[PDB]
């Protein structure tokens, strides 16, 4: 989930 | 009867995240590969729905509560309704004179025919198509398609929540502010919230038929390589 | 002396197989992201440097012998060395009276500022500049720029192979073959076949700071959503 | 590997 949890902020 | 302080910010929350993630001009679509006409539109329309996946993210930031709940319901959230709330959205694209999203000029015009040179069949695109023209039909206010896209995303039905009081309890709050919106702000609707928990219950179904088909696309390695790394994260079993 | 018949074979082999996967009107360039002149130029880059791997994948089962080795020799060999073959091959569109790399018009004219806008630091940029200008002054045949290429795919110095024999009995085969063909067509470089070598060395470097800029980046996952599928994979350690 | 791998046939 690296992309979305940091897309999350 | 009236609206309360509190579902009047969360209408105007929901609203301005709504603006500040969809563009009625589609300009950055001439930043994807660009459209094919063997899958030839797979790269236009993976890049489409990456970008899109990407918008979502940004409203469901916005939902007043959303930003509160764990990381994990967050992700959990947000990996099995993405496609759901982009079959919502793309409701503002399509039109029904020509049953095709009019994205633009000829290029960006998705008409049935790129949906299947995208590799999904006509078990997607058939009710997938009668859920746009119904959608569309309904003559949503700007309100209540938002209101919809959050309650959607809201659902604590979804695999992978954990709270599921938490999650419960905001998308309660939320159906509370679209059955007072329409009470007070929408006459020749008695059934409209009906209808529209209706339609929530059609993308289910549609998840589900487009979800088996990604599936099946994402082991052809020769397909899932035109995909996108969100795309594949966020369609992907990843628990 | 001569070239016998299988030395013959093997550079018609590597010859077609090289004008069967590159393409000099660079016209696929079209299908990419587009450039945008913050990393504005990492998708275009992406995308050619993902097309560039399946190009050079091409090439590699179809050099002599490559296809025997088992499946993990390949994936082994193609993983390390992908990068410093599209190195190679990008060679037949530099041009020194620019130091670009000219694959069309403006648009497809990669000066240093956009490899610098695709993430890459000046410590890859000066020594790969240089290799491409060092390289361009040899003045190579079509027959050694592709004796070189597929020499630098079969070393046997690679992590992961396990037939260090079979592999190193290609490697040496195709050598063998290059030292001939210098010898019977070529005079004015008796060094010729040594500041090759050379080249392979001056690689194998360029390949260390570049596989080191890429794993900070692929650990961006702003970035990292940039990239393809294949870049991922091909990049990335997965044994 | 998945893509490398169908990607050598
Ligand atoms: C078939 C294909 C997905 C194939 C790619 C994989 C392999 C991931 O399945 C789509 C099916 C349903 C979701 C959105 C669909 C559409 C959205 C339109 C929008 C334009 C504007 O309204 C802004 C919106 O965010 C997106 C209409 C065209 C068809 C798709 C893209
Ligand atoms: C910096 C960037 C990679 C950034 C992307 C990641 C994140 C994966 O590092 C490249 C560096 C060195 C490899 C090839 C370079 C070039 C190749 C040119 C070719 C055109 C034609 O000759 C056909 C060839 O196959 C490819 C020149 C421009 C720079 C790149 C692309």
């Amino acid at each position: 989930h690296k992309i979305l949890h940091r897309l999350l902020q | 009867h009236m609206l309360s302080d509190e579902q009047m910010q969360i209408i105007n929350s929901l609203v301005e995240a709504h603006h500040k993630t969809y563009d009625d001009s589609y300009s950055d679509f001439v930043r994807f590969r660009p459209p094919v006409r063997r899958l030839s539109m797979l790269p236009h329309l993976a890049d489409l729905v990456s970008y899109s996946i990407q918008k979502v993210i940004g409203f469901a930031k916005m939902i007043p509560g959303f930003r509160d709940l764990t990381a994990e319901d967050q992700i959990a959230l947000l990996k099995s309704s993405a496609i759901e709330i982009i079959m919502l959205r793309s409701n503002q694209s399509f039109s029904l004179e020509d049953m095709s999203w009019s994205c633009g000029g000829p290029d960006f015009k998705y008409c049935i025919n790129d949906v299947t040179k995208a590799g999904h069949t006509l078990e997607l695109l058939e009710p997938l198509v009668k859920f746009q023209v119904g959608l569309k039909k309904l003559k949503l206010h700007e309100e209540e398609h938002v209101l919809l896209m959050a309650i959607c995303l809201l659902s604590p039905d979804r695999p992978g929540v954990q709270d599921h009081v938490r999650i419960e309890a905001l998308q309660d709050r939320l159906c509370d502010v679209l059955q007072a919106y329409i009470r007070i702000q929408h006459p020749g609707g008695r059934l409209l919230y009906a209808k529209m928990i209706q339609k929530l219950a059609d993308l289910r179904s549609l998840n589900e038929e487009h979800s088996k088909q990604y599936r099946s696309l994402s082991f052809q390695p020769e397909h899932s390589m035109q995909l996108t790394p969100l795309v594949l994260e966020v369609f992907g079993s990843e628990v």
